[PDB]
């Protein structure tokens, strides 16, 4: 188990898997593309035309690294299967505690707050599956419905929807119908208050009369018949604090010095004078292909 | 790859489709099925609207997962 990229793979898994970092050429979409700069950081990954290199297709001039995932549980199928980075999934090598129940569990789910709360995988299902069946989730205008850290902290809403994968089927069915509902009633639309029929309608700015799908004609402000005129009538800060993701050394194998990890990154080269070995931080040997596609950085 | 087009009301549709597909390309399947205008119909995928322009890998959409369909009625 010396993975540190989990994915979603929707065919044939149907689930979270370990996956495998790749980097193709973003112009011509070949996989012998060469990079000059390691990935440190998710960022550096998902975030398009970050990092420049080399292409090894013959007459191309494409300067930039497109990143993609592939599922390590079932051999590739052509080139066009890839997997759903779920990049708030981490390796609890810190061995960090969750923010509920207090347990050291491996992996874990890293909220991308400025203070990084660690959960997981099962509070996190029962944190997602209680505040959606309270309407809990958030209507977000760019990332959809979704939730943020359950401590509420600024700027760590979940961006990418597929981490509710970690949910049961029906409930990641009703997560998008919800979803879907919601959508509707932050828009300023309307659902069809019929019992057979809740259409989702996006009705226009300034309209009373509005017909449904099914017919039925019916008053967008009060939701009742249509009509004229004026319609009638425990989180614990001491577990959360401990539970926190933002000293530690291991030694070269070319010759056995201390070292200690710079960035976020893996790929090391020993700053030692006589040895300029390039080795795997994971591994504890030497920097090797896999590396890259198994733990390239986290 | 299928996908799956669900509207509020139930009535749910199997579109064959491909990843580098535009969403003006699966609306057009939807009305090929159902006769319901592109104008009128608007996709939603984890409470976020799909714009024309961008395709289903964009939205990082996979097989056998469910779009929403939701009607737009003007004039109310
Ligand atoms: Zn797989
Ligand atoms: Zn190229
Ligand atoms: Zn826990
Ligand atoms: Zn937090
Ligand atoms: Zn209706
Ligand atoms: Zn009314
Ligand atoms: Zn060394
Ligand atoms: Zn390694």
């Amino acid at each position: 188990n010396k993975a540190h990229f989990f994915i979603y793979c929707a065919n044939p898994c149907k689930k979270i898997n370990t996956g495998k970092l790749r980097v193709c050429c973003s112009e011509c979409k070949h996989g012998a593309f060469t990079v000059d700069t390691d990935p440190q950081s998710w960022a550096d990954v998902l975030d398009k035309n970050k990092i420049t290199g080399v292409c090894n297709n013959v007459g191309c001039e494409g300067l930039y690294a497109k990143f993609y995932f592939k599922c390590a549980s079932h051999p590739s199928q052509g080139e066009n299967d890839t997997a759903v980075p779920l990049n708030l999934i981490k390796r609890n090598h810190k061995k960090i505690p969750c923010l509920a129940c207090t347990d050291i569990c491996d992996p874990v789910l890293v909220f991308s707050c400025d203070n990084r709360h660690v959960t997981c995988l099962e509070c996190f299902k029962n944190y997602c599956g209680s505040r959606l069946k309270d309407r809990q989730f958030l209507s977000h205008p760019d990332f959809g419905y979704t939730l943020p850290c359950p401590a509420g902290c600024s700027n760590s809403f979940i961006e990418e929807v597929h981490h509710f994968r970690l949910l049961t089927d029906a409930q990641y069915e009703q997560y998008h119908r919800f979803a879907t509902e919601e959508f509707i009633l932050q828009a300023g639309g309307v659902l069809c208050p019929q019992p057979g029929c809740g259409q989702g309608i996006l009705i226009d700015q300034n309209c009373n009369r509005v017909q449904c799908s099914c017919g039925y004609v019916f008053c967008g402000k009060c939701l009742e018949g249509f009509h004229l005129g004026e319609c009638l009538n425990p989180l614990d800060p001491e577990k959360l604090e401990k539970a926190r993701w933002d000293v530690l050394t291991k030694p070269c194998p070319k010759c056995r010095t201390s070292t200690e990890r710079a960035g976020g990154c893996m790929h090391m080269i020993c700053t030692r004078a006589n040895c300029g070995f390039h080795w795997c931080w994971v591994c504890q040997g030497p920097w090797e292909r896999d590396c890259m596609a198994s733990h390239w950085f986290g | 790859m299928q996908i799956f087009v669900k509207t509020l009301t139930g009535k749910t549709i199997t579109l064959e489709v491909e990843p580098s597909d535009t969403i003006e390309n699966v609306k057009a399947k939807i009305q090929d099925k159902e006769g319901i205008p592109p104008d009128q119909q608007r996709l939603i995928f984890a409470g976020k609207q799909l714009e024309d322009g961008r395709t289903l890998s964009d939205y990082n959409i996979q097989k056998e997962s469910t779009l929403h369909l939701v009607l737009r009625l003007r004039g109310x």
